RNA sequence: AGGACCGAACCGACUAAUGUCGAAAAAUUAGCGGAUGACUUGUGGCUGGGGGUGAAAGGCCAAUCAAACCGGGAGAUAGCU
RNA sequence: GCUCGCCGGAAGACCAAGGGUUCCUGUCCAACGUUAAUCGGGGCAGGGUGAGUCGACCCCUAAGGCGAGGCCGAAAGGCGUAGUCGAUGGGAAACAGGUUAAUAUUCCUGUACUUGGUGUUACUGCGAAGGGGGGACGGAGAAGGCUAUGUUGGCCGGGCGACGGUUGUCCCGGUUUAAGCGUGUAGGCUGGUUUUCCAGGCAAAUCCGGAAAAUCAAGGCUGAGGCGUGAUGACGAGGCACUACGGUGCUGAAGCAACAAAUGCCCUGCUUCCAGGAAAAGCCUCUAAGCAUCAGGUAACAUCAAAUCGUACCCCAAACCGACACAGGUGGUCAGGUAGAGAAUACCAAGGCGCUUGAGAGAACUCGGGUGAAGGAACUAGGCAAAAUGGUGCCGUAACUUCGGGAGAAGGCACGCUGAUAUGUAGGUGAGGUCCCUCGCGGAUGGAGCUGAAAUCAGUCGAAGAUACCAGCUGGCUGCAACUGUUUAUUAAAAACACAGCACUGUGCAAACACGAAAGUGGACGUAUACGGUGUGACGCCUGCCCGGUGCCGGGAGGUUAAU
């Protein structure tokens, strides 16, 4: 029973890209930004609960950040979670 | 065993094949399987102790029951074994208990032959007990030393000990190479020679042979540079020294031998 | 002319490995040296 | 059957020619030897300095080995520049 | 965009390992790029990397390491026992198609399947740090069958030819479909099956082992392939409509037969050979303790889950390695069509590329090439190179000898192409029909067609038909060393090394010895037909003396002399 209090905790963010949009209207697949743990079924009851709607499945995935420099240091973003999430049908909010 | 067989190739020349045609062609039996592992010189530091050792063919085992000890519950062999641990051969035998074994093998041991151990074993050759039992005289192999532990003597192509002296509780036997030695009548032995004595007919001709029976080269010592060999040096093929050890002691013949543990039992030493 | 150097990311670890030096006295006797001198690095296996 | 032959790959380095500030801190061009076996190459592992191992040449050991590298002694010492 | 050139057992595609954002979008040209730059692995920004099934992780070990105890050791600590991890190995199962600029067996469609859990059901002896089995293994050959694959036809659909001809032996393309499932084959192995009993498998066994007795010849097990299902699906030339001149959407015909046949599979097969050829888990049996009413297990149903981590991209390399976008090196996977013995040799296919300065000019001298009159090695240290030869099939072919070889000895023959033989023959293949049988994916049958040498003979062009590439010079005398082998990563490849046997020697196991501060290593899981060391080198003939010296093996009578 995944307490809310981790729960809520858990999601960092929805967002926004062609792709997103594309998996959004072709297959109401939606298009996050959550946590580095973000187990795929973590993620499945943390949206769950979140839009009290009725997940189908996820896929997990890793970004790697770009190793840009800043001026001239280097640095690198620290990575975050993605991930497939759609519904058998579902409202998009 | 022997073919001359025909030089058809230059490094086929002087081969002699050795060929036991009733040498079970197939595998051996599991229950005497085991893992191996090719030294090759090293030591549990790793360094290499005894040299040009190292390759030859994975070679499986056949733990020997030299003990034998099984008494009164008779067996008969089944088939003689090639065995590359050895250069004799290993006969399994059925155990009236059905439990079996390999065996190696006196001349005579072919298939069909019913034996067993102990101190009422039948003195047709294969059977085994102690030479307290043992008939005097008789010519025997595999011998124990001690009482148990398990059998280190004649184990050999051919091998086998002829009965010189049986010195009350004591015995001496002639080695095969002409030491004569005490040993306890209860120490264990088997009746008979052993078979397969034609090896030395063998003459591993191509370098490939002992290279595939796990030899590296060996040196001439003198050939190689002073820097590390006692023999060394030589504005070319010079010798001029004593032969030594590859550590400097000398070679072509020294008395080494101290052992004094048991020096009690070297009734006249090997020549 | 193949030359020296050749990767392995496994091998760099049982090579100097971080467990490879704190394991053995000699290594627990390096990560000072270079603490001491206050290298960025321990060693490589980030 | 063959430590067989001819000869692909593969491994090797015999001959010459560039090339020797070169494209490469050993190449390639013309060739050339082996080419089922002492075959050969990965991946893994083992071996340590007056040590290792070496089908020996004093070889080879992170390009670097008649004694690896690196730290220290030690600013070694220098009837010599 | 056009034309041209180049590769293609790769300069193509996919991977590991490494790389650790470079890929694509958008954007700018400082610098970076060796010229210019509008282009970019270059600057900036955004993006994209989706796994119950593909790896990893995971279960197990492997050679290895570490090491409680301990033993050994100045202290470090050596070492191993229990252990315990450590892939290049083994272990449950996914695929076709579509899908984007950028991934994809993970996304969409459809069809799978596999591993636990959960329960419901009825059946109910299960269960193990342990028993056994299995997993399970070498090399060399050799088929055969199949198949991918490839060829032709049939088929469709397109078309009629830029100049002689070109409505047909016409031309151009295409002529497709997974897993699994059910089939169960060519094949391979296999005696089954029952009862009894037994010092065996560390107890215990009902199991493996064995003994017997019986008792019947079947079953079992394996195993590609092909066939039905898959798959009335999709794909699938093309067509059509729209245009973002880049793709959308729908329709989408035909999509079969035959041939040829793998370095692939049946193959862990078979058959042979000695050099004698991992393990343990996963799996199956078994029972001990224990409980066997419970539990647990059998299975039918139903249900659930099947974490993470990796996942783009690059790769014979501009991204890996060597300081460069590198003429050097880096394993694995795939493997077309043309002649061809052919993974090559040439030249194309899909593909991909045209190597980051260019342009003119045409002396020397170079550097690679090709070309050559007579001469034909006189050149040169040296016939170095170059040249010169080379193939296939046949004939014929020495010295000498370990009888094998040499010996591709040499030397010569001949070779295109068309026709006929014989409008394709030999051969291979096998249709239909005919039957036969326990009915099958059965068999004899017959040869339909089709694929298909080679030879002979005929005829004939050239100068030449091994036409290109590709593709040994050979002789003869010998020194050396028997050679296959090794060798100086980087100036040397042999005679140097090793090597097979041979002898010497040393050594009978807590063996010698080597390392080891000692434990304890390897030897050797061996017991002298064994191993060490040395010397030497196949083989055939042989291998003499000098024991003074110097070492070594022995003998001790006396001189000799420490420590006490």
């Amino acid at each position: 029973m995944i307490r809310e209090e981790r729960l809520l905790k858990v999601l960092r963010a929805p967002h926004v890209s062609e792709k997103a949009s594309t998996a959004m209207e072709k297959s109401n697949t939606i298009v996050l930004k959550v946590a580095k743990d973000a187990t795929k079924a973590e993620i499945k009851a943390a949206v769950q609960k979140l839009f009290e709607v009725e997940v189908e499945v996820v896929n997990t995935l890793v970004v790697k950040g770009k190793v840009k420099r800043h001026g001239q240091r280097i640095g690198r973003r620290s990575d975050w979670k993605k991930a497939y999430v759609t519904l058998k049908e579902g409202q998009n909010l | 065993a022997v073919v001359k067989c025909k030089p058809t190739s230059p490094g086929r020349r002087h081969v002699v094949k050795v060929v036991n045609p009733e040498l079970h062609k197939g595998k051996p039996f599991a229950p005497l399987l085991e893992k191996n592992s090719k030294s090759g010189g090293r030591n549990n530091n790793g360094r290499i102790t005894t040299r040009h050792i190292g390759g030859g063919h994975k070679q499986a085992y056949r733990i020997v029951d030299f003990k034998r000890n099984k008494d009164g519950i008779p067996a008969v062999v089944e088939r003689l074994e090639y065995d590359p641990n050895r250069s004799a051969n290993i006969a399994l035998v059925l155990y009236k208990d059905g439990e079996r074994r390999y065996i190696l093998a006196p001349k005579g041991l072919k298939a069909g032959d019913q034996i067993q151990s102990g101190v009422d074993a039948a003195i047709k050759p294969g059977n085994t007990l102690p030479m307290r039992n043992i008939p005097v005289g008789s010519t025997v192999h595999n011998v124990e030393m001690k009482p148990g532990k398990g059998g280190q003597l004649a184990r050999s192509a051919g091998t086998y000990v002829q009965i010189v002296a049986r010195d009350g509780a004591y015995v001496t036997l002639r080695l095969r190479s002409g030491e004569m030695r005490k040993v306890e009548a209860d120490c264990r032995a088997t009746l008979g020679e052993v078979g397969n004595a034609e090896h030395m007919l063998r003459v591993l001709g191509k370098a490939g042979a002992a290279r595939w029976r796990g030899v590296r080269p060996t040196v001439r010592g003198t050939a190689m540079n002073p820097v590390d060999h006692p023999h060394g040096g030589g504005e070319g093929r010079n010798f001029g020294k004593h032969p030594v050890t590859p550590w400097g002691v000398q070679t072509k013949g020294k008395k080494t031998r101290s052992n004094k543990r048991t020096d009690k039992f070297i009734v006249r030493r090997r020549s | 002319m193949k030359r020296t150097f050749q990767p392995s990311v496994l091998k760099r670890n049982r090579s100097h490995g971080f467990r490879a030096r704190m394991a053995t006295k000699n290594g627990r006797q390096v990560l000072a040296r270079r603490r001491a001198k206050g290298r960025a690095r321990l060693t490589v296996s980030k």
